[PDB]
């Protein structure tokens, strides 16, 4: 529609004279069931979903999948759009397509702000996705040590069962983060867990990492 | 007529490549014969691109399937003209791919075309022990089955390179989508640890023309930036 | 397609006259029966236009391949609005099109796809209808040439009468005037039948125009 | 040619005889059409519902046509291999084009007339808008008909409308008890009929039929009053063959 | 395989009538009684008639086939089952029912039986070939429209020889 190149491009007197003009423009949607919310949270523009959300658009209006707004400013790094949005009362542990969470999309993107937002507001810290996995597997598999550490903040767990049987040890081990997995050994980690594959997360681990690792947890 | 791949191949191929003699004042040792592995991986294509775009030379590109032909002499005319141009031209380098179907034993005599050009295989397999002595080319060599593989090429001196590939291209699957989206409209929403921890499940080839096929199915102007719909879209159509 | 027709008269009357070429594009010529890959086919046609220089599309009753796409469709639906995608893509998308011309000929215009309905495409708008008095007595004298009648000549009343027909379907009512006329064998032929199976007829058409 | 003529119908002829015309007319009266500048249609539309014997009529006239008969069916064209109703269609104009002034009656075309919006009537889009490209961008079409017969008018191709193609849409009801005494008669009027025949029995009885069942029932009674022993037709083998095959 | 369908051989006679009191004399009539009074039915009526259909459940089939061999006062004639059409090389069919049907001619219209039309009927268009030219064959009064029609199947889905066999 026309209002996704207004909301798109950051139109002000565009959009606000067209609204103005045509109420019904706010509530229309496009062909896949997006609305002007939905552009202009994933554009980053701060004024427009402040006068979308002044006037009252439902907050937990999903698309055909099912991708909250909120999932699009917690992935989208602007921390006053998940001022706005958790203003507004979003939904913290909105349902996605894949059955995910704000909370693995915020922590995809390293967003510390946000993640205090959302898990303050009654996020769950052991949300898990329809494949059993949390947000510490993900920011794990890339790397987000402090945003695993402000998931600790938050007393999560560290031993969640991955779809194929593997703790967030068992990806830390294998994306060779050392000071990751000793992090999370001394704060907790099973080693004694085994995945659908039978490995232990010593054998996971390379050049002789696992004789640590144990090492670590007697230690 | 990974580095460890990057590494390998780096100072095993291109150094040697660069000097001549260079063969005769290091002590000959004969790693000419590089050997890649792996079915799952993709391969074989942006590791030859990225080796015709590091030097700048003649290459030659000849899928093991390319003289399976009706004339069973027309093998020795091919490699040999190849032979002789790369030799005399430039240190070109010469691409085998699937030596599998090339390079399997036989003993009966209904396919003895494949028998002949195996015979063949021997021909030049002694002809590369002849040109031991500064030849001015290299061979390359990447295969997907090492079963039925013959214990001839095996044989050391000649394939001195044993590479593998593993299953999760974890590192090839962010270059892979770092490569396409940093020319596509960037989107805040598009996540990337989903997309990297689900092929580490169902692995695959060719990502980035998953990517492409999701462009192709975010040109319908409704959506002005890709997202994750046409993401798993795409992998559940292709 | 409104109430007149003649639209093949007229693109085959220019087409017909140089059209510089005969690439004529059919709508059943996008069937691919097989996985639908017609990007091939729709690149390599366009490419051939784009190769020479001077090129005329004709696209001929693409109602059968213009559905709206409103509901969801299926594998049949998707792949002919995947070839409206690579339409919109060289069309609006990447690539210019200033040199080639395409005429698209339909039958309704109620389904022709509000989204490539854009402007950006389709400039002008031709009605083909008998609007105008002049129009219509000019098609009517044209069609009336090799007609043979009695020296009284009245074609006010035949033009008068007739609001928003058929072009080539007045043809037809003439010419089945005609065969009305000689059905009592006579040579010369009064405009009395004329004007009465023209009118009885024409309302058989109305009768018809559903 | 046939045997059978237009003379074996009854309360038919002010909606035939446009057709009897339209064949006798354009075949014989080739000079008169240069005086008045006339071209004869191509495409007939004889639709009806089913059963009302649109293809034994459409021969009876193609007995009169004097010209040589050519049928062709619907499915003929869905065929296994790829390309095949492209070697029919121009196997059709092939032999219409080349050979001698002919006719070709087809029938069943609303069973493979259907607008799809993959799919196999789409291949008969692709046959069939095919056959209509070569009924719209040939002028030199002026040679041999060709008759079309629609059993269903349900879907309607919208593409069927042109000086070429199928312009002349003569509706073909059910025949009522009248017109199907009126068919039953002459087509029964070669048999032994008793003639004590008032109509009025028959006339109730023959409730929404049509015409080739009618002439199922002159068959039939044809068939049973041989082993009845009564060589005369009786006057209860009507209501015996109508409850008998129906 | 044409000339090895021949069958000239003394079978099952009219004892073995299967309780039908009236299906027995349906086909009776018409399998006995055309060819003993050739004149009653033409100048009684305007032809004999044509046949009967045997099918549905199989149950003891093919004994009344033996019987309307058997039951002929002059000489049993030929039986042509189904299953031999459906062979290697294809078009064979058009020679087999042509030649069979010449050999029809030149048996002064003697009676053709055919079993088994479920084996050639309901790709399959090199079949279609066979049937549909089959039908072309029956329907077509050039051997003849007047001795014998007759098939025998287990199953009714066969539609083409279900729709066009209304017509004889």
């Amino acid at each position: 529609l026309m209002v996704c190149n207004l909301a798109y491009s950051g139109k002000l007197e565009e959009l606000k004279e067209s609204i103005l003009a045509d109420k019904s423009l706010a509530t229309r949607t496009d062909q896949d069931s997006r609305t002007a919310l939905h552009w202009a949270c994933s554009a980053g523009h701060t004024e427009i979903v402040e006068f979308l959300l002044q006037l009252g658009v439902p907050v937990n209006d999903k698309d055909d999948a099912g991708w909250s707004p909120l999932h699009i400013a917690a992935s989208a790094g602007r921390d006053e759009i998940v001022k706005a949005l958790l203003g507004k009362g979003a939904q913290v542990n909105a349902v996605n397509q894949n059955g995910c969470t704000p909370l693995h999309y915020a922590a995809s993107k390293n967003r510390h702000e946000i993640a205090v937002m959302l898990l303050e507001g009654g996020a769950n810290p052991d949300a898990k996705d329809h494949y059993e996995a949390t947000a510490m597997h993900r920011a794990a598999a890339k790397g987000n040590l402090k945003m695993i550490h402000i998931l600790l903040y938050y007393k999560a767990s560290t031993n969640i069962q991955d779809t194929e049987g593997n703790t967030p040890l068992h990806l830390a081990c294998d994306e060779e983060r050392v000071e990751e997995a000793k992090l999370l050994v001394s704060q907790g980690a099973s080693i004694y867990i085994e995945n659908k594959e039978e490995k232990t997360p010593l054998q996971v681990a390379k050049g002789g990492l696992g004789l640590i690792l144990k090492r670590m947890v007697e230690g | 007529p990974m580095d460890i791949q990057k590494q390998e191949v780096r100072e095993a191929v291109e150094l040697p490549l660069t000097h001549f003699e260079l063969y005769k004042q290091i002590g000959i040792d004969p790693p000419r014969g590089v050997l890649m592995y792996g079915p799952p991986g993709c391969g074989k294509t942006m590791l030859a691109k990225a080796v015709a775009h590091h030097t700048t030379a003649a290459f030659i590109r000849v899928v093991g399937s390319e003289f399976v032909q009706k004339y069973l002499g027309e093998g020795p005319r091919m490699v040999r003209d190849v032979f002789r141009l790369a030799k005399e031209n430039a240190p070109a380098i010469i691409f085998i791919d699937e030596i599998d179907a090339i390079a399997t034993k036989r003993f009966d005599a209904q396919t003895g075309a494949d028998r002949e050009v195996q015979r063949i295989l021997l021909e030049l397999l002694n002809q590369m022990d002849g040109f031991d002595q500064n030849v001015n080319v290299k061979v390359i060599m990447a295969t997907n089955r090492a079963d039925t593989l013959d214990p001839a090429l095996l044989r050391p001196g000649r394939l001195d390179r044993k590479i593998e590939f593993p299953l999760p291209d974890r590192r090839q699957k962010r270059l892979i989508f770092s490569t396409i989206t940093s020319k596509m409209n960037l989107s805040e929403e598009v996540d990337l640890e989903d997309y990297v921890a689900r092929p580490d499940k169902i692995s695959g080839a060719d990502i980035n023309s998953i990517c492409q096929e999701s462009g192709m199915l975010a040109v319908r102007e409704n959506r002005y930036i890709v997202l994750a719909k046409d993401f798993e879209k795409a992998y559940k159509t292709v | 397609g409104p109430p007149g027709t003649g639209k093949t008269l007229l693109a085959r009357a220019v087409a017909s006259q140089l059209d510089c070429n005969f690439l004529k594009v059919v709508s059943s010529s996008i069937v691919d029966k097989y996985i639908g890959e017609s990007a091939r086919l729709i690149r390599e046609m366009f490419n051939y236009a784009r190769d020479h220089q001077p090129c005329i599309i004709f696209m001929d009753e693409i109602d059968a391949i213009g559905g709206r796409r409103f509901s969801e469709g299926t594998s049949a639906d998707r792949e002919i609005q995947r070839t409206l995608m690579e339409l919109l893509n060289q069309m609006d998308g990447f690539d210019t099109l200033h040199r080639v011309k395409m005429i698209m000929a339909t039958n309704r215009p109620d389904t022709l796809d509000p989204a490539l309905l854009r402007p950006g495409r389709l400039d002008r708008k031709i009605h083909i209808d008998l609007p105008n008095e002049q129009a219509r007595l000019d098609i009517l004298k044209i069609h009336a040439g090799p007609i043979t009648k009695h020296g009284e000549i009245d074609y006010e009343a035949i033009v008068k009468l007739s609001d928003g027909f058929n072009g080539a379907d007045l043809r037809n009512v003439c010419t089945e005037a005609g065969m009305f006329a000689i059905r009592a064998d006579h040579d010369f032929v009064v405009q009395e039948d004329f004007m009465k199976a023209v009118r009885k007829v024409a309302d058989s058409k109305k009768l018809e125009s559903k | 040619r046939p045997t059978e003529q237009y003379s074996d119908i009854g309360g038919l002829d002010k909606q035939i005889q446009e057709l009897v015309e339209a064949i006798v007319l354009p075949m014989n009266h080739k000079e008169k059409f240069e005086n008045l500048g006339i071209q004869p249609p191509k495409g007939v539309l004889m639709y009806g519902p089913p059963g009302t014997g649109k293809t034994l009529l459409a021969r009876a006239c193609a007995a009169q046509t004097k010209a040589t008969f050519l049928k062709l069916a619907g499915p003929q064209l869905v065929q296994m291999f790829i390309g095949d109703g492209a070697k029919l269609v121009r196997d059709a104009f092939a032999l219409a084009k080349e050979k001698a002034p002919s006719i070709i009656f087809i029938d069943e075309l609303d069973a493979i007339g259907t607008k799809r919006f993959k799919a196999g009537d789409r291949e008969v889009q692709r046959t069939m808008l095919e056959l209509l490209n070569q009924l719209d961008g040939f002028q030199p079409n002026t040679q041999v008909k060709v008759i079309a017969a629609t059993n269903r008018v349900d879907i309607l191709d919208p593409a069927l409308l042109r000086s070429g193609r199928l312009d002349r849409k003569i509706e073909f009801p059910m025949p009522n008890e009248e017109a199907r005494a009126r068919i039953m008669q002459i087509h029964s009027r070669k048999m032994n009929v008793s003639p004590d025949v008032n109509y009025e029995e028959l006339a109730r009885c023959t409730d929404d039929f049509n015409g080739a069942q009618c002439k199922a029932v002159c068959v039939e009674a044809g068939m049973i009053a041989l082993r009845r022993g009564a060589t005369e037709l009786t006057h209860e083998d009507y209501m015996e063959g109508i409850l008998e095959v129906q | 395989v044409t000339m090895m369908q021949v069958e000239e051989k003394p079978d099952v006679t009219y004892s073995d009538v299967g309780g039908c009191k009236e299906q027995i004399e349906k086909l009776r009539e018409v399998v006995e009684t055309p060819l003993l009074h050739p004149e009653r039915f033409v100048n009684l009526g305007i032809e004999p008639p044509k046949g009967v259909l045997l099918f549905g459940p199989p149950g003891t089939g093919k004994t009344l086939c033996a019987r309307a061999v058997a039951n002929r006062t002059d000489a049993c004639f030929i039986r042509v089952i189904g299953s031999e059409l459906v062979q290697k090389y294809v078009g064979e069919g058009a020679r087999m029912v042509r030649e069979l049907f010449e050999m029809a001619r030149t048996k002064k219209a003697c009676l053709i039986f055919f079993d088994e039309i479920d084996a050639i009927g309901g790709g399959d268009n090199e079949v279609q070939r066979t049937m549909l030219e089959l039908i072309n064959q029956l329907d077509g009064f050039d051997p003849r429209g007047n001795i014998k029609v007759l098939m025998a199947t287990n199953r009714p889905d066969t539609l083409d020889p279900a729709l066009m066999r209304p017509g004889r």
